[PDB]
RNA sequence: CCGACUUACCAACCCGAUGCAAACUGCGAAUACCGGAGAAUGUUAUCACGGGAGACACACGGCGGGUGCUAACGUCCGUC
RNA sequence: UCCUCCUAAAGAGUAACGGAGGAGCACGAAGGUUGGCUAAUCCUGGUCGGACAUCAGGAGGUUAGUGCAAUGGCAUAAGCCAGCUUGACUGCGAGCGUGACGGCGCGAGCAGGUGCGAAAGCAGGUCAUAGUGAUCCGGUGGUUCUGAAUGGAAGGGCCAUC
RNA sequence: UGCCUGGCGGCCGUAGCGCGGUGGUCCCACCUGACCCCAUGCCGAACUCAGAAGUGAAACGCCGUAGCGCCGAUGGUAGUGUGGGGUCUCCCCAUGCGAGAGUAGGGAACUGCCAGGCAU
RNA sequence: GGCUCU
RNA sequence: GGUGAGGUGUCCGAGUGGCUGAAGGAGCACGCCUGGAAAGUGUGUAUACGGCAACGUAUCGGGGGUUCGUAUCCCCCCCUCACCGCCA
């Protein structure tokens, strides 16, 4: 790499809500505290409940009883 | 494409000296040896060479691609070429940069008495 | 009337029309229609003669046409002194050679191909033939 | 009467070619060849000029030969 | 013809010059080159002047 | 080079059985990653690069290469030589720690995130996606900036197909779907 | 919006077949031209210098062509 | 008036109120050198981004490019980037080309001094061919060459130049 | 002397492509790392340096293969120099030269110098 | 100040 | 027959390579005043096609062409205007 013309590039830490601590080299400076990692995001949850079409048959019987 | 790369960068003086008429120094460089011979200005026959594929060189080294190995191979060529009557050369690089191990063999062959 | 679209150059020399010619076999088709005489055709006289043989085929079969004209005729204009220019193009030539084909047909029969090839040359200067297809 | 034209014009002729041939004895810096381009290429004992004009370096006759991979054509004097 | 006109004056104190031309338009700055002075016989700094 | 030691150590062993290769040389590898964002907007003035390459130059600690126009297009309004846009190059262990900081922190700092697509590997194992945003990226403060940007990045593998990139993405856990 | 299909309307590229070109050429003559060697022949027929000119309105015929209508005892070039 | 192609008949040359196009400049870098690089177009994928910017891969292999017309050239690139620079030098020039002539052109090499390069080497403007105007007269700088009794000077000469 | 490889040539497609196979002791290649020599109009990608863990995947080399590319007769044809002739916009005769395209066929190069490795 | 037709 | 110039949205009218898919004005449309019309006054304002209007493209007589790009530049076909088409 050239010599003077980048910017600092140093190791911190950014810990999330998940507890996920993770090292990493950025030009942030100071330590990070994030919201949603790649282990507490819901990709592997949230993504499969979040279609929910429902019935209309069964929203139909729900409604009443003949 | 490397190889085609450097011998597009190369044949350029090579068919300068050819039309010059020069005994020309042809330096050769891989990653672990380093190679050089002397050849005639016809481009068909060679006078003298020098490597770290030869025993004699390469035997009192530590690796044979370094730049110590370079100037060894040049001095040796130098001293081969003076013993056989070769004085005046031309160096031809062959599509190397002139730094580093190269750079290092020429100004072995230099010091060693060839001219150019 | 055939006519190229666009030319690389608007006008041509007289040239000659020296030599034989190349298209001499029935290529496509199985009948065709020979030049023996040499020449130059016209637009005009490739298409009356093609008409000549579409309406004595009744639209049965198909015909080639093996010739195109290329070659641009100038004229001067009339009372008009000999220097000035060149003249101004007016018509549209194909240059003819003994033995080429001049059009070809199939799907009629021999004697249906004669009498229209025959009403085709009664509207050609040059002096035709009538031929096959040939095996090599 | 009536008429004119745009095409009269046409430039003079420059003289190129090939002055002296094969198997011809020359003395150093004749000319052998003016051209545009390279048309042909210079070979032993002759150089090329600022205008692609082929001269001898030497004295000599002119050898004409085909080389390369390209099979360019190259000029040369022999030694005489 | 925009391209004018101008001399190369020798700074060796010699009136030697080169005349050639530029685009005083585009090249507002002053040329300098160093160039061969025959009278002293060596390369010295010449400058722009007016060809007057 | 977290991940440049998970590949040498699991994805290899992986691809090797998944695949059958008969050398260790036969196998995919990451070799450059190009950020570039093309800004055609930036004719108007040189702020708007002069401040996304410094965008970019904090997502990646280099310096971007501001590239120009090929040649001139009237439709756009450039003429050949305008500086254009703006790339990095990212190789070696700054390409995996970018990597890693991508598929750990901004791909799930995507607004509505619901995958990534398996139909963009460009038919040979290169795959090219592109962001809407550069606020994804925690390196962006976002009182700073002023312009919503976008990126594109192009993950350029030495996969000859396009499933053994995709199988080698996969098993850097890249989320596709 | 996604699209349905079929269809009596054409068609890029590519492929195969077939022609054309003064200002096309992946080919390419005969002649001509340049240079060298060698006989025989020819009243040096060759070149250089010097004295004196005349001439610079050509024609037709053959061949190769431009132009014109492959018109002209037409016109303009090359060659005999 | 000048340049390019055809006519032009495979050396040169070759006419017409024959067929087609351009020039009357530009560049202090668009020159020199060293080092390096290699296009057009199309396909796929990809934020804004769209037929068409930029980015990544593949086909292709110069169909592109050349400061401008056309032709001939161009990969050892003459095409494209960057570094250092001023050989866009002065005196000469063997030897040839081309013209009726005036003239025009090419040129290795020599002397001096210079730039780049480690060096061999290259460089006496630009890929080449258009971008031009004789003499007289007159102007400017330099030079004791001359200086109408003598010493100067005027004026003239020579060199550069308008 | 044989085999293999590297470098420099000769020659310039019978030498090039394609398809299939094969090679790692050496060589070569990729390859590991880079504070340094040096480098990136960003990037150790390239250039360069220090090296040698791995692999012949790619590349390269070798072998095979007629899908091409290429080469290519013989005969004939076209043209044409000279002389002559005709029905004279074009042809013919005597004689000399003689293509191109195409066909049969060939064809998966040949060779030199030096160095190294393994065999002999 | 002046400003048409029905 | 030739020479030169020109061809601009509804009309006139400017517009000799880069915010010209067009000035400005009149006219057309809509609104207000008016018992009703005008005249005023105010506001707008081309035809097509792709989706859907996200904007895009075309259109300076017609048709080609160049330059990244033409309403402006070159060609043809045309139309019109001016001049000449003479000596015998
Ligand atoms: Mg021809
Ligand atoms: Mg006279
Ligand atoms: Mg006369
Ligand atoms: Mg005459
Ligand atoms: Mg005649
Ligand atoms: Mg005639
Ligand atoms: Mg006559
Ligand atoms: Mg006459
Ligand atoms: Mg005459
Ligand atoms: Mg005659
Ligand atoms: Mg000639
Ligand atoms: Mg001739
Ligand atoms: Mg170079
Ligand atoms: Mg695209
Ligand atoms: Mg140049
Ligand atoms: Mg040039
Ligand atoms: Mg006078
Ligand atoms: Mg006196
Ligand atoms: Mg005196
Ligand atoms: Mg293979
Ligand atoms: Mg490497
Ligand atoms: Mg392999
Ligand atoms: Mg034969
Ligand atoms: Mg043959
Ligand atoms: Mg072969
Ligand atoms: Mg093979
Ligand atoms: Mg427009
Ligand atoms: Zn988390």
């Amino acid at each position: 790499m050239k010599k003077d013309i980048h910017p600092k590039y140093e190791e911190i830490t950014a810990s999330c809500s998940c507890g996920n601590v993770m090292k990493i080299r950025s030009t942030v400076g100071h330590d990070l505290n994030l919201d949603v990692c790649s282990k507490c995001h819901p990709f592997f949850t949230g993504k499969q409940r979040d279609v929910a079409t429902g019935g209309r048959v069964d929203r139909f019987n729900k409604r009443f009883n003949i | 494409d490397k190889k085609s790369a450097r011998i597009r960068r190369a044949t350029r003086a090579r068919r300068k000296l050819q039309e010059l008429g020069a005994t020309r120094l042809v330096v050769h460089r891989t990653p672990r040896h380093i190679y050089a011979q002397v050849i005639a200005p016809n481009g068909s026959e060679v006078l003298v060479a020098a490597s770290t594929v030869e025993k004699a060189i390469a035997e009192q080294l530590k690796y044979t691609g370094n730049k110590d190995a370079a100037a060894a191979v040049g001095k040796a060529v130098a001293e081969r070429a003076l013993e056989k009557g070769i004085k005046d050369v031309s160096f031809d690089r062959s599509g190397f940069q002139y730094h580093g191990r190269v750079q290092a063999l020429a100004d072995a062959a230099r010091e060693a008495g060839l001219q150019f | 009337m055939l006519q190229p679209k666009r030319t690389k150059f608007r006008k041509m020399h007289k040239g000659r029309n020296r030599g034989l010619a190349q298209g001499t076999d029935v290529s496509f088709g199985s009948f065709g229609l020979k030049a023996v005489g040499r020449g130059r055709l016209t637009a005009r006289q490739i298409e009356a003669a093609r008409r000549a043989m579409t309406r004595a085929v009744k639209r049965q079969g198909k015909i080639w046409i093996r010739v195109f004209p290329d070659k641009p005729i100038t004229e001067k204009p009339l009372a008009v002194r000999m220097g000035k220019g060149k003249g101004n193009v007016e018509y549209w030539v194909a240059l003819i050679q003994p033995g080429k084909v001049l059009y070809e047909m199939d799907g009629v029969p021999e004697e249906l191909a004669r009498e229209a090839f025959k009403l085709a040359a009664a509207k050609l200067p040059i002096k035709t033939t009538f031929v096959t297809k040939t095996v090599m | 009467a009536g008429g004119s034209t745009r095409n009269g014009r046409d430039s003079e002729a420059k003289r190129l070619g090939v002055k002296r041939f094969g198997g011809e004895s020359v003395l150093a810096g004749s000319i052998i060849v003016r051209q545009r381009g390279t048309k042909f290429h210079a070979g032993a004992n002759v150089g090329c000029g600022r205008d692609h004009t082929l001269f001898a370096k030497a004295d000599g006759k002119v050898k004409f030969e085909v080389k390369g991979p390209k099979n360019r054509k190259f000029i040369s004097i022999e030694a005489e | 013809g925009i391209r004018e006109k101008i001399k190369l004056v020798s700074s060796a104190g010699t009136g030697h010059f080169y005349t050639t031309t530029k685009n005083k338009r585009t090249k507002p700055e002053k040329l300098e080159l160093k160039k061969f002075d025959p009278v002293v016989r060596q390369h010295v700094i010449y400058k722009e002047a007016k060809i007057k | 080079a977290k991940l440049h030691d998970y590949y040498k150590d699991e994805v290899v062993k992986k691809l090797m059985t998944e695949f059958n290769y008969n050398s260790v040389m036969q196998v995919p590898r990451v070799e450059k990653i190009t950020l570039n964002m093309g800004v055609g907007e930036a004719i108007a003035d040189k702020k708007l690069l002069d401040n996304a390459a410094a965008d970019l130059a904090a997502i990646s600690g280099q310096k971007p290469l501001i590239t120009k126009a090929r040649k001139s297009v009237a439709g756009f309004k450039i003429r050949q030589g305008y500086p254009i846009g703006c790339k990095v190059t990212l190789r070696g262990e700054r390409m995996w720690e970018f990597f890693e900081r991508l598929i750990t922190i901004a791909v799930p700092r995507i607004r509505d995130f619901r995958g990534l697509s398996a139909k963009s590997f460009d038919g040979r194992g290169n795959y090219s996606m592109g962001v809407r945003e550069q606020i994804i990226f925690p390196e962006i403060d976002y009182d700073k900036v002023d312009r919503v940007r976008g990126l594109d990045i192009t993950i350029t593998t030495t996969a000859k197909s396009d499933e053994e990139g995709r199988a080698l993405l996969a098993a850097f856990d890249f989320p596709f779907r």
